[PDB]
RNA sequence: GUAAAGCGCACGCAGGCGGUUUGUUAAGUCAGAUGUGAAAUCCCCGGGCUCAACCUGGGAACUGCAUCUGAUACUGGCAAG
RNA sequence: CGGCCCCCUGGACGAAGACUGACGCUCAGGUGCGAAAGCGUGGGGAGCAAACAGGAUUAGAUACCCUGGUAGUCCACGCCGUAAACGAUGUCGACUUGGAGGUUGUGCCCUUGAGGCGUGGCUUCCGGAGCUAACGCGUUAAGUCGACCGCCUGGGGAGUAC
């Protein structure tokens, strides 16, 4: 059964980028919505969009420089099998700060420095590089 | 052997020989590496020419592409940063600093020769400084010309040369709306202007009707 | 300027009516103690004539890296068929601290400060390819920055 | 340069059947008529006059163009093409590593220029028969497979092909060199390889013809220049 | 634009499947190879033997145009089915003309009965006939000079089945193969039947509403086993061939060419 | 899959995980504070034995636990969809 | 699992709608089904055939071949619980270029004809990216991911002893 949504969507944007897609949709979710937003603040994709009332598909829209794609990985690190939390001053970086690391904290979903300049932890979604 | 097989892209050889033999070669990119495999082990086969026919300066220039590049090229073994251009007479104004301008020039009559037959027509050795002095005797001139152009009022003048990019010698061939943008543009008057140092260059001409 | 390193040789067998010939490969890499980085893998009846033509393989087909001052920009990994590599960037004094071929590669390189270990197979021949991946994928500051649209302070 | 009248007139949009075509030439598809894939003019058009473009340039700065067909139905047609600007070509067989295995070639070639030579300038005759005979057949061998290319001295500056997924080994050869590619791409051909791709019917004799004389016309203008 | 868009559906417009629309210039003759360009993916390789009229020499120079035939495309790299059978399109509306005014009217020269009735040419082609056709009465073309010159008067056609009979004389006078599969079973009924493909034990002569022969490797000829099929008769050829055996059931009808 | 390693196949309790929206809670989570986390040991900056080991002042650390005050994106609970 | 028929009966798929409203996925223990051989009791017994007997072959022939031939194979009700029980590939879900078929639905289309254009289910082969030690797999993954379980830790000793 389907378990992990946000799973789902990085694992499409990856298969859209291996393959040269240009745009990925798939249904929406709030997080889902807010992580797409943290992407394209952060720059790798283009645009998001979402569309419909009852059952709203998100539809992003990939990047893609000198051929090759933008994300050049993507993972999760939270999963429902497994849970990973992290404290301010234990929160990572990503490829040595050239990636991000989106976490999702009390005061909404940030990139990782965000959250580091704000002042605290959360659980962190998924590394992007 | 690579340039016998095809292999080492040789195009001229503007080199002197008895003294400095300096040439720039290219390549198709396939993990050829065109000076590496000219100079060799430690130079092994640069030290070959070095004592071939004499003791010569000879140096090997990795071509990038078209004649921009040779330009650099040509300076070498130096350190060139900018270089003017032009039409058929080009002249590349080398553009270096003088710290740099004595391996970079060398000799007056041998690295001043060798690099001017590098692109096949000629070189003029400058400064970074020279080349500001040059600019801006370049500026005030579309300008510094007794303004025989267009003309109106000078008060508008000076207000309008101040943001103007090359006078406005011939500048109506250039982008004609970036001048709109300036605060003061109702009905196409300046746009007009510019028509007006149009028939300044017609009123030119009919100076060397005056003349011819 | 360039700079080469047999990593290896090797005695290798081919069986025949008469009995076995012999043969020898030579793993060599050569670099120009910057960016730029290439291994050749020669073969040949005798070992100088194999080493040779791995000098001359590894002269081609070379490939550029973006280093970050004498290190690298960010932790690595490069895999290739057994060799499985990781790589992290240290800081200056630290050294190569990295086991057998690969070492080889980082010197010619001009890398001098790493902290590497080879998981999997340490075959040379494939470790020293692994490097060589973990080296072209690796991508710099100004790079990301240009993929991404913003500039290298907004990335820090 | 070339219009799309003409081009549809020789039956350039005309491409492979629906079970032969390449899904990387997708974007190049128009639509699909009577199961036969018809390439997309529009999209065509304007890379063909890119490609122009940059074969003039080539020839500006005085660039050695390859221009290579081994169908045997545009072989005649490829080797009047480069004559007519005075360039190389590879009409028959494509010698596998032709450019990448230069160096022997290299040899082949001035063994021939040396065969060629004893025919013509020598005027010797007196050889024994079998042997003139078998010194004949050799002329001719090497005349077929490199008599284009032999006052080529060194190797080409751009590579213009008939057919990628039929001289994919001059593509190859190129592409580990780096030498720019021309190609003219069919449905079911793989344009990957290729720099300059061109969708067009690589297998109709007069679409061929016509793509050749714009080629040699543009190669014309850039000698002038 | 758009252009392009409407040039596609006018260029549907202005061409069809069959082999109707005499479009194909031809663009290059060499013996024994003709070309055409119907606007079509690729051009014709077309025998000389679709093309040379009733005596055994060409007819066509270049810029010459006939229509071939489609719905078949691309084996490995052309196009076409031959243009002959087009021609056979055009025989097909000159017998239906006939029904407009019950008679069609051309020469028809049946000098002896193949399958039961006499053969009956027009201009290139032979067709076969049913027995009474070539008569109206019991006249019996065998005594008039031999490949005489009258007309054709249609006595019987099969409609599915190309066997038409027609009355050489007389001025004056004027599922679906199986089930009843004993038309031309009795013996020994020959058949004049277009070769499809041979297969390097067979040539499959079958020509008759949709059914299957095989005249195979044994008769063929005069010789046994060292024959090869490709190599004495044909490929595409209208022939000799009669049943000498039928299954209804098995569907294997087994001609014959050695008669 | 072939190197060791997919139960012969299913159903299914416990257990693990759980679509989407709103509200609420604040258990998990995060932030801050307080209490504690013996001294010694380790590490940082210092000092003293001629140096060193050794001794030694101050810090940091002891990743934890407990409480109180907040935050509410996520996970959970409860209520409606 | 294979001749027809009838009776009772489980599942699958498609077509539209209508409804319920997360009721779901996985599953240690547990429960059930589980080829062939085998066991028990009672029936049956044509053919075939472990065992057995004879004839050959052979150095020997406790085999292969031949002639016979009993358990069994068949039925009923119990037990056994294993097989290279194999796709040597756990189950469920999502996503990622293509071609050629088979089978079974179904929508439209002049079915003007066996057809034309789609859209679902199951299924055979080839092959791209990717993956793989390679072989190969390749939208039915051995690719890209998530959830749960099962299992592996050098060869033998041993899947044996207690």
């Amino acid at each position: 059964s389907m378990q992990d949504p946000i799973a789902d969507m990085l694992t499409r944007i990856r298969n859209g980028q291996a393959a040269n897609k240009a745009a990925v949709t798939m249904p929406s979710s709030k997080l889902k919505v807010a992580i797409a937003n943290v992407l394209k603040e952060e720059g790798f994709i283009e645009d998001f969009k979402v569309e419909g009332d009852t059952k709203p598909e998100l539809e992003l829209t990939l990047k893609y420089f000198q051929g090759k794609a933008v994300v050049e990985s993507i993972q999760r690190v939270s999963r429902p099998g497994l849970r990973i939390y992290k404290r301010k001053d234990e929160l990572p970086k990503v490829m040595a700060g050239l990636g991000i690391a989106v976490v999702s904290t009390s005061k909404g979903v940030m990139t990782d420095r965000a959250a580091r300049q704000a002042g605290l932890g959360g659980e962190i979604i998924c590394y992007v590089a | 052997p690579e340039i016998g097989e095809e292999v080492i892209e040789i195009k001229a050889a503007a080199r002197d020989p008895g003294s400095r033999a300096k040439i720039a070669v290219k390549t198709n990119d396939k993990r050829i590496d065109p000076v590496g495999a000219c100079v060799g082990m430690r130079g092994a086969r640069v030290q070959a020419v070095s004592t071939e026919l004499g003791g010569e300066r000879i140096d090997i220039v990795l071509w990038d592409d078209n004649p921009a590049q040779f330009v650099i090229n040509a300076m070498a073994p130096a350190d060139v940063a900018s270089i003017v251009v032009d039409e058929d007479k080009h002249t590349m104004d080398i553009a270096v600093e003088a710290g740099n301008l004595a391996q970079a020039i060398g000799r007056n009559g041998q690295n001043v020769r060798l690099a001017s037959q590098l692109s096949g027509w000629e070189l003029n050795v400058m400064t970074v400084d020279d080349l500001q002095a040059k600019h801006q005797a370049e500026a005030h001139a579309a300008i510094d010309t007794f303004t025989k152009y267009l003309d109106i009022d000078e008060d508008f003048a000076t207000v309008l040369v101040e943001e103007g990019f090359s006078t406005l010698e011939e500048l109506a061939y250039v982008p004609m709306k970036e001048l709109l943008e300036i605060e003061g543009l109702d009905e196409p008057t300046v746009e007009a202007l510019r028509e007006r140092a149009k028939n300044a260059l017609a009123t030119i001409a009919q100076a060397q009707e005056e003349s011819l | 300027e360039l700079q080469e390193k047999l990593i290896a040789v090797n005695r290798v067998s081919k069986t025949v009516k008469g009995g076995r010939i012999f043969s020898f490969t030579a793993l060599t890499v050569v670099g120009d103690g910057n960016g730029r980085v290439g291994f050749g893998y020669g073969k040949a009846r005798e070992v100088p004539a194999a080493i040779q033509k791995a000098m001359e393989k590894a002269r081609r087909n070379m490939i550029n890296v973006a280093l970050n001052n004498g290190t690298l920009q960010h932790p690595v990994k490069g895999v290739h068929t057994g060799s499985r590599v990781f790589m992290q960037p240290a800081s200056e004094g630290t050294g190569i601290i990295a086991g057998g071929a690969m070492r080889a590669v980082l010197e010619v390189a001009g890398v001098h400060n790493v902290l590497a270990k080879a998981y999997g197979s340490t075959n040379p021949i494939n470790v020293v390819r692994a490097t060589i991946d973990g080296l072209e994928n690796m991508n710099s500051p100004e790079m990301v920055a240009a993929k991404r649209g913003k500039s290298v302070e907004e990335i820090l | 340069t070339v219009s799309m009248r003409d081009m549809l007139k020789a039956g350039v949009h005309f491409g492979h059947q629906t079970r032969y075509w390449n899904p990387k030439m997708k974007p190049f598809i128009f639509g699909a008529r009577n199961k036969v894939h018809i390439i997309n003019l529009e999209k065509t058009v304007p890379m063909f006059n890119e490609a122009l473009a940059e074969l003039n340039k080539i020839a500006s700065r005085k660039g050695k163009i390859l221009f290579v067909g081994t169908k045997r139905a545009a072989s005649e047609a490829v080797k009047d093409a480069a004559l007519s600007c005075d360039q190389f070509f590879v009409n028959h067989r494509w010698l596998g590593g032709m450019l990448t295995n230069w160096k022997t070639v290299r040899q082949s070639i001035k063994r021939l220029k040396d065969l060629e030579t004893q025919s013509q300038d020598g005027t010797f005759d007196k050889l024994t028969k079998k042997e003139a005979l078998m010194r004949t057949r050799e002329l001719e061998k090497l005349e077929n497979s490199l008599g284009g290319i032999k006052d080529m001295g060194g190797l080409p500056d751009a590579l213009f092909v008939i057919d990628a997924d039929h001289e994919h080994i001059a593509i190859k050869e190129a592409n580990n060199l780096g030498i720019p590619v021309f190609a003219i791409v069919d449905t079911n051909s793989d344009p990957d390889g290729v720099d300059f791709v061109i969708p067009g019917n690589d297998d109709a004799i007069r679409a061929v013809t016509l793509y050749l004389g714009a080629v040699a016309a543009t190669v014309r203008e850039g000698r002038s220049q | 634009e758009s252009f392009a868009q409407l040039f596609e559906e006018s260029l549907k417009e202005i061409e069809t499947r069959p082999g109707s629309i005499v479009r194909g210039v031809v663009v290059a003759i060499d013996k024994d190879v003709v070309l055409v360009d119907a606007g079509l993916k690729s051009e014709s390789a077309i025998p000389a033997e679709q093309f040379k009229n009733a005596q055994g020499e060409l007819e066509i120079q270049v810029g010459d145009e006939v229509d071939v035939a489609l719905d078949a495309v691309e084996d490995g790299f052309g196009e076409t089915l031959l243009s002959r059978e087009k021609a056979k399109r055009h025989e097909a509306w000159i017998t239906l003309e006939k029904a407009y005014e019950d008679a069609e009217t051309v020469t028809g020269v049946i000098n002896g009965k193949v399958k039961g009735g006499f053969t009956v040419e027009l201009n290139g082609i032979r067709a076969f006939l049913p027995g009474s056709l070539v008569d109206v009465r019991p006249v019996r073309d065998t005594l008039h000079l031999e490949g005489k010159e009258l007309e054709f008067k249609v006595i019987k056609l099969d409609q599915k089945r190309n066997n038409v009979v027609v009355s050489r004389r007389a001025v004056i006078e004027s599922e679906d193969p199986w089930v009843a599969i004993a038309k031309r079973y009795p013996e020994g009924t020959k058949l004049t039947g277009r070769v499809t493909n041979l297969t390097d034990y067979g040539c499959f002569v079958e020509i008759e509403e949709g059914v299957e022969g095989l005249v195979h490797v044994s008769e063929m000829d005069w010789t046994n086993k060292n024959i090869h099929p490709s190599k004495v008769v044909n490929v595409g050829d209208v022939v000799e061939v009669m049943v000498l055996d039928i299954d209804e059931e098995r569907r294997r009808i087994s001609l014959g060419l050695k008669q």
